[PDB]
DNA sequence: TCGTGCTGAGTGATATCTGCTTTGGGTGGGTGGGTGGGTTGAGGCAAT
DNA sequence: AGCAGATATCACTCAGCACGA
């Protein structure tokens, strides 16, 4: 074992710590406040800010009173430093102010009994971490105090998971990425209490790897002066455990090279911090990376090759009306009222589903549309999912589309399969599995978003509606609207969308300048709000509703006399009506449902399919 | 006397025997209506009669 | 027939040294098994 | 590193006798 100088001095070091805890200020001292509150069971988690450090570094400087560069010795080796700080934090640990029932902690009346049996010995202790309260933590170096010290941080940098190499081992680092997996809390052992049958004493073990061997034999001075063989049986009622979780960050797309792969690195997270990260988030990880050496035979066969982790240490998480909603949906795209009206529609869902008498009518409005290629069928898509808090996009996912909507692209081209699961949410809004692993069913009151193309991949007028569409007819009528779009050139529509998107690709902006689109946040928030609003309908609405059912009865009888008719109205088309109706109530923000939204929802049904197929 | 007392605590064993043969031998629903602020829906019969002395001739 | 050694080899016993083998993965094999794990991708076959 | 088998060197029990009481 030959020895290195190194120009490292760790009493120095303690000493400045010491100091640093003991005097620094920014009232009393910030952080002999915090620890008299750890005192008082307030608090049990303390951060170490690397700012304070350097602020008291930097005055120590002016006053003349030079001291060593603690920063640096931190980021550098922080594995040491976290144990310096929690014996300095032990050795100036103020006594209580607020009593407290020291009895009924167990530690403490089997410490006091140890210390009656012990000078009852001497008339004829304990691991530190043991009787620790707290958690310590490192707060990284903010780029803007470092730069106002003139100051490189290291620490504070964001870094990739390529960028972590070799050398950053055992150093304060940041990594952003986004949390692919977190595993379920776990109690992890530090500290393991024992029991002797014979002697009546209490033995205590230390845990620092991935594994250990337990205590079989006492090794009391009792046990051993008297040679009484007594076995040791651990104690899980006065052994100190932490909560552990384990978690995977991933490379973001961005940060990949070309014809690269992306990498994940893994994530170790102790104490208090556990809870902080969630799969989906992107956040920067600040830790300690760290090797994880192998034990036993494993250790000798694997070789000098070693996996890593990083250990938590912080996390920072990362970021009239009708008219001007709908062209607010997707200013992008060329004006089609419509559809937004009847994406708004959908997007609200609002109903009153309460018949209590066996089913309820469903409280999906949903939404299908199928034209020929060349309509922005994914913008649509796209921006309404977006939008939607539960909106969820699939490719011909339910469970996460649970009581909101669901966009689902390509919906013709999907197999029978999802076909069948989808009636089964519609019809029944439940979701059922049926396997010898498991059989978990799942309530499902989610709205269906689809976007399909017809027979031929476009619609001949020679055919009728329902050849061109390939989906079953029963599927087509339990949709509550059904809205068919087509490209019909004409000169003046075909040189407006071209000028639109040319403007589109120059400016990178909206060519619309008569209005000015509503902001999305507040568009999202006037949906929760009408969400969470309820209607009510009249006797009087009802009959209205009631002679408009009759009327549109024989009308589509008559038209479907003729082939080409859609299909016959249904009470399906009724309770649709109704639906749009409560939705459109939601809207107003007004309890009672006037004749204008039950006008205005049959005005929708009528141009979903009926104006553009006169044309 | 041998004194047997909970490993890590500071409650005796016959403390907690005594206390829990007196709380079976004598206890009555009123008391629980009391505690629930229900004492006002306390009968005459059920309420005052003993509960668990007679779940356990009933068991028996 | 009690007490105190001296003799003693027998009958232990317990404090003390000598050789596997393992993880899991083909840097142990298919005369250890496939119900102890691995295991997704390509390929050929029969019923459809 | 840990575990199971084994060797060999460590004491302890009943065994019995000489003196005297
Ligand atoms: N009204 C429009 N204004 C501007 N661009 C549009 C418009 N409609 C369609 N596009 C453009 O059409 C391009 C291709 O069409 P898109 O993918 O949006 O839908 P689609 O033709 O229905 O799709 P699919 O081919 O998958 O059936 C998109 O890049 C979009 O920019
Ligand atoms: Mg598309
Ligand atoms: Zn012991």
């Amino acid at each position: 074992l030959p020895s290195i100088q190194l120009p490292v001095d760790y009493n120095n070091l303690f000493n400045e710590i010491t100091d640093f805890l003991v005097t620094f200020k920014q009232k009393g001292p910030k952080y002999m406040a915090m620890l008299q509150k750890v005192a008082n069971r307030e608090l049990n988690s303390v951060i170490i800010d690397l700012d304070d450090i350097l602020q008291y570094q930097n005055e120590k400087f002016l006053q003349g009173t030079q001291a060593d560069d603690l920063v640096s010795a931190i980021q550098q080796n922080a594995n040491h430093f976290t144990e310096l700080f929690c014996r300095a934090i032990d050795n100036n640990m103020p006594l209580p102010t607020k009593e407290i029932d020291y009895k009924d902690d167990v530690l403490d009346v089997i410490l006091n009994q140890r210390r009656l049996r012990n000078e009852r010995m001497l008339s004829d202790l304990f691991p530190p971490n043991l009787t620790r309260r707290y958690f310590l933590y490192f707060k990284p170096l903010s780029q803007n105090c470092a730069r106002r010290y003139r100051k490189k941080a290291i620490s504070s940098k964001p870094l990739s998971v390529r960028q972590i190499k070799g050398d950053f081992l055992g150093q304060l680092i940041t990594v952003r990425g986004i949390i692919t997996r977190v595993s379920d809390v776990k109690p992890a052992v530090e500290v393991i209490a024992y029991t002797c049958d014979q002697c009546g004493y209490e033995v205590f073990q230390e845990v620092n790897s991935r594994t250990f061997t337990p205590l079989s034999e006492c090794t009391s001075e009792e046990c051993s002066q008297n040679q009484t063989k007594g076995q040791l049986f651990m104690s899980t009622r006065a052994s100190k455990f932490s909560a552990f979780q384990e978690c995977k960050i991933q490379e973001l797309s961005q940060q990949v090279p070309v014809g690269h792969i992306p990498r994940s690195l893994n994530i170790h997270v102790n104490g208090t911090l556990v809870r902080s990260l969630s799969p989906g988030d992107i956040v920067d990880v600040t830790g300690i990376f760290l090797p994880a050496p192998y034990t036993g035979f494993k250790a000798l066969k694997a070789g000098l090759l070693t996996e890593t982790y990083l250990e938590a240490q912080f996390v920072r998480q990362h970021k009239d009306v009708y008219n001007r909603l709908a062209k607010s949906i997707a200013p992008e795209i060329y004006g089609n009222l419509d559809v937004k009206k009847a994406l708004l529609l959908l997007l609200v869902g609002g109903v009153d589903k309460r018949v209590g008498d066996g089913m309820k009518i469903r409280g999906d409005i949903n939404v299908c549309l199928m034209g020929d290629p060349g309509v922005a069928k994914s913008q649509l898509l796209k921006a309404i999912c977006k939008i939607s808090p539960r909106g969820v996009y699939t490719t011909g996912a339910l469970v996460l589309a649970d009581n909101g909507i669901c966009c689902i692209d390509e919906f013709d081209k999907m197999d029978e399969s999802d076909r069948t699961a989808i009636h089964e949410v519609m019809e029944q809004q439940t979701i059922s599995i049926s396997k010898a692993g498991i059989n978990t069913t799942l309530n499902a009151r989610t709205s269906i978003l689809a976007a399909a193309n017809p027979l031929y991949g476009r619609y001949n007028p020679r055919l009728s509606p329902l050849d061109n569409i390939n989906l079953p007819a029963a599927l087509l009528s339990r949709f509550d609207i059904l809205f068919l779009m087509l490209d019909i050139p004409s000169r003046d529509d075909d040189e407006k969308l071209a000028e639109h998107v040319t403007y589109v690709h120059m400016h990178n902006k909206q060519p619309d300048l008569d209005f000015t689109p509503v902001e999305p946040s507040k568009m999202r928030e006037y949906i929760a709000y009408a969400k969470t609003k309820r209607p009510v309908m009249s006797e009087a609405v009802n009959d209205y509703v009631v002679q408009a059912y009759i009327r549109l009865r024989q009308d589509s009888k008559r038209e479907m006399d003729s082939k080409f008719s859609f299909g016959q109205a249904t009470p399906r088309t009724l309770l649709g009506i109704i639906r749009l109706s409560q939705a459109l109530a939601k809207l107003r923000l007004a309890d009672m449902v006037d004749i204008d939204d039950v006008e205005e929802a049959l005005r929708l049904v009528r141009v979903s399919k009926e104006s553009l197929y006169q044309e | 006397e041998p004194l047997r007392i909970i490993w890590g605590t500071n409650v005796s064993i016959q403390e907690c025997t005594t206390n829990f043969r007196n709380f079976l031998m004598s206890f009555k629903y009123k008391f629980r209506k009391i505690l629930d602020e229900r004492e006002e829906f306390i009968n005459n019969t059920t309420d005052e009669e003993l509960y668990y002395i007679k779940q356990l001739n009933e068991m028996r």
